[PDB]
RNA sequence: GGAUAGUGGCCUACCAUGGUUUCAACGGGUAACGGGGAAUAAGGGUUCGAUUCCGGAGAGGGAGCCUGAGAAACGGCUACCACAUCCAAGGAAGGCAGCAGGCGCGCAAAUUACCCAAUCCUAAUUCAGGGAGGUAGUGACAAUAAAUAACGAUACAGGGUCUUGUAAUUGGAAUGAGUACAAUGUAAAUACCUUAACGAGGAACAAUUGGAGGGCAAGUCUGGUGCCAGCAGCCGCGGUAAUUCCAGCUCCAAUAGCGUAUAUUAAAGUUGUUGCAGUUAAAAAGCUCGUAGUUGAACUUUGGGCCCGGUUGGCCG
């Protein structure tokens, strides 16, 4: 679990855009920081500065569907609720 | 680049000599926007 | 969208479901095969 | 080519071809290991009693607790005194049964200091403006009626998105249901579930019969730290209890007010912001558990700085001159492949657009001006103070008394109250089928600030060129980007978007929600303009196209502007042929009577200041 | 000799100079309590074991001791150290790694409930007591069993006078999820078991989680958005390092379950004792001597004869 910082333009190219971008967090109790990864855009809206997300590694990773280098920590939750049930609205996220 | 892998190692399995589908177009698409 | 505060005291109709759905497989897959091409294929769009 | 030399480790050699172009380690004894884990858990526990420092609810504390029952069936004064009745004291709500809604109730079982407030239910605007300030927020929930369709669940959505602290969620009249216990399990497991739904950390909604689980709510109040909101901790915030009004001019005079002070800190030279107000200046502090005054160093009270002067088809009316609404336009062919300036000279531009500040970057000065306010800071949060502040005469009708609605002070940045042309993020409120234009007055409230604005819409996709396309309308989908000019916030501070209509209950109508997203001058907003027409006649290469123009010298001023159709066909004018638009032009293929002559031309656009809203 | 309940360098006085080790002593690390055991299965193995049983140790850190058969005891005392409580400012009281509970930590863990009715234990003792234990609440850790429909008639499509599918066609039967007299149950209740009464015609009492170049099971599907110095020009087609930009349809698998993350095991003969490899792909010391280590030619009562009593198949019954 760590607090987000900020969030990055880690774009595919520029304008001509494949969005996925992710953002910079510290976690919490080693005080490392380490970069993220969020799902396809429209949850970006979600995570703003200081959020508290809960992150989990990422691992496996194909030819296609997702090749970033870089980054192993996708986001599994944001400020304590979920990111896949909040992008199919289910839930909605309190403003910290 | 997706499209032009997934073309490019599908005729080579036409000279290994195995099934493939067909195609249409879904070929390069995300099939699940994801969560 | 939201769930009703007293909720917990096109359409199609819906699919049958646990022994009742593999009785709907087990005629669609092999009884009295609808579709035949010679190698039966499963899911066709416009023929 | 030759077959090259291989090792596993390089050569000495090829080094050679390369190159030529202290710390000793460490292996943990365990008494180290031992020790630096001591060490770091010391110095962690140390943290977390030093930032509950303020919360030893004996003298110097106050947690501030907002009662907020959701059904007009349902009085948080009984749901006050149910929560009391736990901590064996009944004179307590004796002493405040007559008329209060401010209560500085001091808890001698978990030695504890609350602030309880209670907002007024006619006003959705002082319900929102009471939990903004608070630290808790008590969610009252009935057991016998549903919520409100429309008024129930958008108090909450309200909240949801504003900012919200931490949260407990109570039931006072499940005793309404029927009284086996099976009963009363299945209505609290459907409000588990619906609380759940806007509220997902909390699992368990709390019943008030069981004077154990009372006082688990009661407990948890008093014990558990909470959750900070960074847009309200960033600026400092005072709760008023006491507020006296002195003369010392026959126009204005001074407020006394006697709070406690809570958030970053304050400074003498700062601005200060009251809810439904104004803005105003400092005029002294004074500290009791030395004495402030603002020195010469004091932001002035002007909207607008003084030392920044130094630095879509539309159809032709024939009466209507296509000369003279067409001069401040340009020929460009491309939304990502043109260039434009933002000092062009235009008699649309405003004229106060020279009097605006020029930010650079607003990540940089936003970080800047935070760390200037830590150390910059006399007033600390966490203590009380005699606020004296400036204050003209004629408001004083209009304040009360500070026990019955609440009286809320807020501290300002540097540079708040002076201008910049911002952008907005803006999506559609739920179930909100109403299309709006990008005209209409809109009154936003962000961070505390309440402003009437009429933004311009546009969408929030990157370009190179930092020019987008304008929609006339509001997009029903996706997030939307709104431009204006509004005084700066540096917190990043979300804002909610309504206008007031005495038809509901409420004098809000809620349109939609954001975030503060920039101050951005870079960013220019571009119309595309299409004036349509008919083709009238045809031939082998030369078409007569009819209410396109209805003077001549349109048709001639016009020739240079590449020509195009809508069905995707490009081509050119070759004359003018009559004098009410017939004119003769020349196209690559041989088009038809259904399509539609058109011309592609480019805008500018200037936004509207804002103004402050009060009533 | 002293000391102990008692042997003994356990301690003391003197006198000897020994004791362990390349068969790894000694030192260091262990995110190490040991074991019965757990997962993984072609075999051997690899990994794990804080945790329902047995043994050890500790009751914030050390030390000292009273009482007693038994204690270096902490729901005993004394002192020191570190925390910390009360006040009348003189003084007093502490120890939840017992049961509930709370703060802090973290990815990560429940009620400040009922009772000694059972199991056993303690006492002066059938009787008192027991947060030991049991009952219940929270509980998708893990495990067992299997609801979400079955049948008939009419009209079409068949295989072809007897057999299946289709339909906004139709008909009555059956039942528990629920509510609930009562009774069983229980220390008393809840719940299960039994049951008077009510309780099904689909938007009822409506099942989800994933997946479709191969793995691999499942598309010669659709719509919309943005770009093309590409063809054509009423429409469109194609590309689109948009690594498809956003949605939908169809199909497949598992199923009251399903997906993801980390660790580990199988696949794996990538730890190879069974069972790898070293010319050219990782890898044969530059060469020889040589101690431990490992390994070490063949050879000494073999053969024949006698009878005895057994366990297996049968010609036999």
């Amino acid at each position: 679990k760590g607090i987000v910082l900020e969030k990055l333009g880690i774009e595919s190219k520029q304008p001509n855009s494949a969005i996925r971008k992710c953002v910079r967090v510290q976690l919490i109790k080693n005080g490392k920081k380490v970069t993220a990864f969020v799902p396809n855009d429209g949850c970006l809206n979600f995570v703003d500065e200081n959020d508290e997300v809960l992150l989990a590694g990422f691992g496996r990773k194909g030819k296609a569907k997702g090749d970033i280098p870089g980054v192993r920590f996708k986001v599994v939750k944001v400020s304590g609720v979920s990111l896949l049930a909040l992008w199919k609205e289910k839930k909605e996220k309190p403003r910290s | 680049s997706a499209k032009s892998f997934i073309l490019r190692k599908k005729e080579l399995m036409k000279r290994r000599g195995r099934k493939v589908a067909k195609d249409s177009k879904f070929t390069g698409r995300k099939r699940r926007h994801r969560f | 969208k939201v769930h009703g505060s007293l909720a917990r005291a096109t359409e199609k109709p819906k699919k049958p479901k646990g022994r009742a759905y593999k009785r709907l497989l087990y005629t669609r897959r092999f009884v009295n095969v609808t579709l035949v091409n010679g190698k039966r294929r499963m899911n066709p769009g416009p023929s | 080519g030759h077959k090259s030399y291989k090792s596993k480790h390089a050569s000495k050699g090829a080094l050679k071809r390369l190159y030529k172009g202290g710390k000793p380690d460490k292996q943990v004894s365990k008494l180290q290991r031992k020790n630096k884990a001591k060490q770091l858990r010391a110095q962690r526990i140390l943290d977390s009693i030093e930032n509950r420092k303020l919360f030893e609810g004996k003298n110097g504390a106050a947690k501030i607790i907002t009662i907020v029952p959701l059904v007009n069936d349902l009085d948080p004064l009984d749901i006050l005194y149910k929560l009391l009745k736990c901590a064996d004291d009944e004179g307590i709500m004796v002493q405040e049964v007559d008329s209060k809604r401010i209560f500085n109730v001091h808890i001698k079982k978990f030695k504890s200091n609350l602030k309880i407030i209670i907002p007024d239910m006619t006003n959705f605007l002082n319900i929102l403006d009471c939990a903004k300030v608070a630290d808790f927020v008590v969610f009252g929930l009935s057991g016998v009626q549903e919520v409100d369709e429309e008024f129930g669940e958008q108090i909450i959505r309200a909240l949801e998105l504003q900012g919200i602290a931490s949260y407990i969620g109570v039931i006072s009249n499940l005793s309404a249901v029927h009284e086996k216990e099976k009963f009363q399990l299945d209505v609290k497991q459907s409000l588990e579930s619906y609380f759940k739904h806007f509220f997902p950390s909390e699992e368990r909604v709390y019943n008030l019969e069981k004077n154990s689980d009372a006082l688990n709510v009661l407990r948890t109040l008093c014990q558990r730290l909470p959750r900070s909101i960074n847009w309200r901790d960033n600026r400092g915030y005072v709760v008023a209890d006491f507020v006296d009004f002195v003369e010392t001019s026959p126009d204005s005079g001074d407020l006394v007010i006697e709070g406690t002070v809570r958030g970053i800190g304050f400074n003498a030279n700062r601005l200060v912001h009251i809810p439904d107000f104004g803005d105003f200046q400092l005029n002294k502090i004074e500290k009791i558990s030395t004495v402030f005054e603002s020195n010469m160093n004091r932001d002035t009270l002007d909207e607008y700085a003084p030392e920044g002067t130094e630095d879509d088809e539309i159809e032709l009316e024939p009466s209507e001159s296509a000369i003279e609404r067409l001069k401040r336009y340009r020929g460009l062919k491309n939304l990502y492949n043109c260039d434009w300036q933002v000092d062009e000279k235009d008699p649309s531009s405003p004229a106060e657009w020279k009097r605006l500040l020029r930010i650079g970057n607003y990540k940089n000065t936003k970080n800047r001006i935070i760390k200037e306010t830590k150390n910059e800071a006399q007033a600390i949060a966490g203590d009380r103070i005699r606020m004296f502040i400036r204050f003209p005469k004629f408001l004083l009708e209009k304040i009360q008394d500070p026990k019955q609605l609440l009286f809320a002070v807020y501290g300002l940045l540097l540079h708040e109250h002076k201008n910049a042309v911002v952008n907005f993020s803006l999506q559609r409120w739920e179930q909100y089928d109403k299309p709006v234009p990008s005209q209409e007055p809109i009154v936003v409230q962000y961070g505390v600030r309440r402003y009437t604005i009429q933004p311009l819409f546009s969408q929030g996709s990157n370009s190179p060129n930092n020019v987008h396309k304008y929609e006339r309308f509001l997009h029903p989908d996706t997030v939307s980007v709104a431009t204006c000019i509004a005084p700066v916030d540096f917190t990043q501070s979300p804002a909610i978007f309504f206008k007031p209509s005495p038809t509901d209950a409420k004098n809000i109508e809620l349109i939609g929600h954001g975030t503060f997203l920039n101050a951005d001058h870079s960013r220019i907003l571009a119309k595309r303009a299409i004036l349509t027409g008919h083709p009238f006649r045809f031939h082998k290469t030369v078409v007569t196209v009819r209410y396109m123009f209805f003077r001549p010298e349109d048709v001639e001023w016009f020739k240079s502007i590449p020509l195009f159709t809508k069905s995707g066909r490009s081509g050119f004018i070759k004359e003018s042929l009559g004098t009410h638009g017939y004119f003769k032009a020349t196209f690559d293929g041989k088009l038809s009577a259904q399509d539609v002559v058109a011309m592609s031309l480019y805008k500018r656009m200037w936004p509207m200041p804002s103004l402050p809203w009060n009533g």
